[PDB]
């Protein structure tokens, strides 16, 4: 069986609480098993088990904005969205922001054609910086 | 770093002649969905202006003219009819990753037929030389192509680091351009010599041209 | 509009510091990255850096980090780059210009030439070029002037046709000069008049030489 | 040869080791790891498992928060394998602060692993914030 | 075919922003086909993916301090494939903090990933706190 | 969210009775050793108090006739034998997952012999028109309202009682209100179908 | 003995917002989740959200996300929550509930009625319902707010066969009050309804005979 | 040259503390762990804990987490170590080292003795060993019941040298300290020679000539 | 934690012997490219010296006579010629995980020959009896080696918990011990009993020897 693995770059976008995404710079994309949609979710053909990361940089100040929170989110066909995993962090109170980032995974069972997405409170004080913020699974 | 190379480095088209250039990175720039390639039109003295974005999209107000094709390592941008107002520089742009790098540029000037230099040589004047320094001046005025070889002799010595050049654009009228060589001296070293010799190379001339004076007369 | 409006020139001496500005309007000023871009003079473009004016977050192409500090202020929609220790290789038109998507690069401001020299402000001497067959060269060379630019008209305007006036090149002294032709019938000279007239405007002077054969 | 997996979901208990359920979007993937007193997972089969934990927690700080990723092998004594800090947050009445923990270990037949924290009343429970899992390689 | 995992421990050098790692304590080499070179990268023999993940605590007092894994592929400059930043804490004489990074790369045969920080002198090296590792999919 | 079908909606018992009612779940809220199933009883005016948690537990102080069974999506609560004091109505409860949900509950009402409202007719005073059916089981009735053989809608309103601390039966109050548009119609009938009775009875007046 | 004591009944007009109370008594407080609960006069139990006491960390329905405010008071060992924006619909029964586990809620308050109104207090107008072997008699009592009404007949003297409808709304309340009586008796026996309206200081008296 | 000087003895009572000092001299403070090591009365070597200078971050030995606190001075190039709640279990000497690593340990202070006890100081009675190995005959004076230590024996005001033997003090269950000096000497030389321990006792200030007779 | 063995408790050698001492781990402490096992030196009263750190790497400055060896659970530290300053206790120390740990120490010893001790009794001083003690003194004088037995009897009673000894460090001149036991008594238990006896037993002597006084 082929190996079935994404990781992909984060994208800034003047557009949402949904982060968005691309493959650029050193990314994966193993095959058409798993798809990079609408530059903002990663989609599965084949239900089984996924270890699913993301990476969430973000860079605020305390003064100048509630905790930042970033989520893991899945959409299965018939279903509602839902949380898998969740991560808060205080805002800095460096000038003229201070960064700090989250890392999210865990294991998970996939429906054929369900999608994995990333929200976060504030897209616009995420870190696109080379490394900074990233996104992927793989098929166990 | 991705470096991108642009070919050529000047493009002569006509008004409406159709106008195709390219660029080639150092590596793939493409991947699913999205080629991370732009371009920009430069004039002088102005910013750029974007025209293509993910290789092939028309930025909004932008004329149907400009069109961009491409994936991997190789881009083109295509006018389908040159207007007058299309002479200018190309860049070529990624967003694959940091830095953004820009190519080198190529420049759309304006086609017309090969015409000769006229050259002119000018002695320093006696107000200049007096005050310490002689500057000679060789004009090659409204040639075409671009192209062409300026050599200083001195006494039939061939001069090197010592002169500097400066071309115009193409003129508004007739798309020539003109250019000068200047030679600086000091009035010592302008004094010890007799013949000042500008020879002028170019596709225009059947064989080199020399103008030359002899210092006084 | 979309529109990019930054400072005026600055001419200043080498280990100087320069603070750039770039007034934003007509959007959304916090929802679109900010680059920052320098062409050297006859050079293309090359990038300093970014910012995100909704924080401040700046990444850095590596050759600019010790050069170039990137600030905004949100209040009054500007973007500002400092550039300290300045030498003659900074010398170079900088361009602000805003991206939706760290992509494209939509809109660009006018730019900001920043000269960095030892040079301080003086008006150009004026020499005739004085004047081969049915056609005449003349002119007049500009020399050892600082800052650009100069204009020269001939005749106060009167004669436009086969007017050269060359692009300055800066010299080894740190000072610029350009020569300024005309072609003429050979048979005009010495009844017609030739006058170049050479306006420095940074050092308020109008310098007029008749150039005769 | 059968997948090997496991994800647990936060509980909270008014009993320093954190409880966990089999519970919301959690994965069992057969007999092979079981959750035990709801406090560890056990491994049936020796071998390589990328093992993993993370714990959000609300504190105010008026001294880190540390969690410990802990091994209890037969015939020895626990151990810690993975230990992650953050400082307390000064946000009234609690900020929250993340910690991820997640490496590669040899597990023995029968042995557990299990978290362990400086307060386990500060962990907060909402979906997702809290989770503890494993997958054979 | 085999296995191919390594978990290394933190070590402190008195020598540079590249951290330095040890085979010692509850470490993981499954083979010569990962190997800690020169105390500071592990360098893989074939081509794949791998799961590539680095954990560093570091304790210091108030420019953020970042954590970076670095690739060196054959022929390549090197460069980030993953970066965390956390403020500066201002507990006194210094406060922990967590950085966890990880993720999926293609690797090229003989090539080597590293982590580097802003400060290797600030990093936690007790029991657990500072690990670096990957695993073949 | 998960939703919590409780049947039957109503369960009729004497005391001395064996009572079992069921919870269904919209999806399986039990894994490898727990069901995260609760129960509770709640009486009109006064808290609900938890009976049975994670499906078969007896919480400490509830009394031995109470127990409850059940694995994925479906789970019961019985009283062995019911008391007077177990009259009452009962929730399920999950706690699988965010948000908690609770079931639509079960009314554990007292059983007796079918019997036949009385049914008495007010006209509006001098100084809203009612119809009273008095003392009937079971709970289920019909009252339409009629002016000059016209079918009312939706001019009326109902209140009921709770079960009679004697005799086990209901009361019912239907109320018409017009506008003084009263006074354009002479025959107002309140017509009643109840299994007690053999045919719908009617009571009417004239206005006079 | 566990107790958790909440705050009293609230009448409040669309717009305003209240603060509810929790007081517990008998337990470690920062021990156990807290709960809050709503049950409408037409429901049904509703989960509104849930606060750790030991550090105010909160999680809430997201129906409620936007409606209720939950604190603590650590010292006080009190649980607070504020409700703003008050709509009819926001009418029901507040509980508070202690939970070890986040599972089952072994322990509830006695529950805090909240009623949300544009009306005002108004007392009610009270109209006779005037009479086989048996007779139906009663009183109808109209157009009152806020609940409750309460009635009697002949003082308290007459209890038997006396049913006092639950109150029904029309945007003020209205229920009756019936009795039966041997027919015999409507000579012998006289018939009075006693309606007492305490938020309006009303106190009728109707004379309920044959009419 | 590398150096680690540590603070002086300390004679404390239980329920007291002290503050170990261990001040570095030739190398970057900074750049090199320090660790803490008990060596208790006859015993080997017990870590403690280490310290990162750079920034004040520890890690204990689990026995030692409520016993000890490490902090540093970078700006005085000093490690502390306080010893809280003394008891007589406490009694050692304690090293402070330097680590490149945290593996080898490859500079030592030259050790703090803490000495733990509820006795005071008092001086030594002085006890004669009389003589009589044959033609051998042995002698000595018993220093007797004196804290803390130490105490200096010399024989005739150090000009008697050969064949002394004076022994290790020995802890006695009173809390008081013991020990022997003794000398060989020619049976033939007891109606000859002189023989007088100088026993001396600085803290107490006792200083005792005493005569060993037949 | 991880337990060191070292072998043997105490190595006799003379100057110009090799000496070899042995280090057991309780587990493995060696992986791909180094053993975390260190060796140290100390004299009395001394801080210990680094002489091999990583099982085989010299500590620059220590003399090249000294060596490591060995690997997983079992090192040897090795003197090729054992020189007079060489006379020492010797650790070994892990570093493969936390606490590190140490060896109880290898004694390395002047080796002589085989020397009986001269034993010797003093009864309780005049003045010391005044004051209601009685230390009775029993001397071991320049014996070799240290291994000596000291029984204290009282009318033939062997005695308990009432001793106590002292050795000195092997002599500068003729590397040989002595050892002094005291017993201690009450004026009033001392006063119950006639023969105070101290029996000695060493591989020197050919039997015990028990040297004896009767009080007064
Ligand atoms: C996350 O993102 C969007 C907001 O842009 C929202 O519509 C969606 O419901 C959110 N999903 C979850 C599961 O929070
Ligand atoms: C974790 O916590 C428990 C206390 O509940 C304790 O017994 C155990 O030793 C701890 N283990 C570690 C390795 O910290
Ligand atoms: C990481 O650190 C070293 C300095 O110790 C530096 O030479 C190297 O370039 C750094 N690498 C990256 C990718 O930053």
């Amino acid at each position: 069986n082929p190996q079935i693995a994404a990781h992909v770059i984060s994208e800034a976008s003047s557009k949402t609480s949904v982060l968005q995404w691309a493959e650029k710079g050193y990314y994966t994309m193993s095959n058409n098993l798993v798809t990079l949609e609408n530059g903002k979710q990663l989609t599965v053909k084949r239900q089984g088990l996924y270890y699913i990361y993301a990476q969430v940089t973000f860079c605020s100040n305390r003064e100048a904005s509630a905790p930042f929170i970033a989520s893991l989110c899945l959409k299965s066909p018939g279903r509602f969205e839902r949380i898998l995993l969740r991560a808060a962090n205080t805002h800095s109170s460096a000038k003229p922001c201070g960064q700090q980032s989250i890392h999210l995974g865990g294991v998970f069972e996939l429906q054929p054609g369900a999608s994995v997405f990333v929200n976060v409170t504030d897209p616009s004080q995420v870190s696109h910086g080379t490394g900074f913020t990233s996104f992927g699974l793989l098929k166990l | 770093d991705i470096v991108l190379t642009q070919s050529p480095a000047t493009l002569s088209v006509s008004p409406g002649e159709r106008a195709t250039i390219s660029c080639r990175a150092s590596q793939r720039v493409s991947s699913s969905t999205y080629s991370y390639m732009h371009w920009y039109q430069q004039k002088p003295g102005q910013p750029p202006k974007l025209l293509i974005k993910y290789a092939s999209n028309l930025e909004s107000g932008v004329p149907a003219r400009f069109s961009g094709s491409g994936s991997g390592t190789d881009f083109t941008l295509t006018i389908s009819s040159v207007e007058p107002e299309d002479f200018a520089t190309y860049y070529c742009q990624h967003s694959w990753e940091x830095p953004p790098t820009f190519g080198g540029g190529t420049k759309l000037e304006i086609k017309r037929t090969v015409a000769a230099p006229s050259v002119f040589i000018f002695p320093p004047s006696d107000e200049q030389l007096k005050s310490g320094t002689a500057s000679v001046v060789c004009l090659l005025n409204n040639f075409y192509p671009r192209e062409a070889k300026v050599q200083w002799k001195v006494d039939n010595a061939l001069q090197s680091g010592n002169s500097q050049e400066s071309v115009t654009e193409q003129d508004s009228k007739d798309s020539t351009y003109s250019l000068s060589s200047t030679l600086t001296l000091s009035k010592a070293d302008y004094e010890k010599h007799k013949v000042y010799a500008c020879e002028v190379t170019h596709q225009g001339l059947s064989s080199p041209v020399t103008k030359s004076f002899n210092r006084g007369e | 509009q979309v529109q990019l409006v930054q400072s005026g020139a600055e001419v200043v001496k080498p280990g100087a510091s320069v603070k750039l500005s770039c007034k934003a309007s007509g959007y959304i000023f916090t929802s679109y990255y900010m680059y920052w871009v320098k062409q050297a003079p006859g050079q293309g473009l090359e990038l300093i850096g970014e910012i995100n004016p909704s924080n401040g977050d700046t990444n850095f192409n590596e050759k600019f980090k010790s050069k170039a500090t990137l600030t905004v202020d949100k209040s009054a929609s500007t973007a500002y780059m400092e550039l300290s220790s300045l030498r003659s290789e900074d010398t170079a038109v900088y361009y602000c210009t805003r991206s939706d998507g760290r992509n494209d690069m939509d809109s660009w401001g006018q730019g900001t030439l920043v000269t960095v020299s030892s040079a301080s402000t003086k008006g150009p001497s004026v020499f005739p070029l004085a004047p081969s067959g049915g056609t005449a060269a003349l002119g007049c060379l500009v020399k050892d002037y600082f800052p650009e630019p100069v204009t020269v008209s001939w005749n106060s305007g009167a004669l436009t046709s086969g007017v050269h006036t060359f692009p300055a090149v800066l010299q080894s002294s740190g000072l610029y000069s350009l020569s300024s032709v005309v072609t003429v019938p050979s048979s005009s000279l010495g009844t017609q008049t030739y006058i170049c007239n050479v306006n420095h405007k940074p050092s308020n002077t109008k310098v007029d030489k008749k150039v005769e054969p």
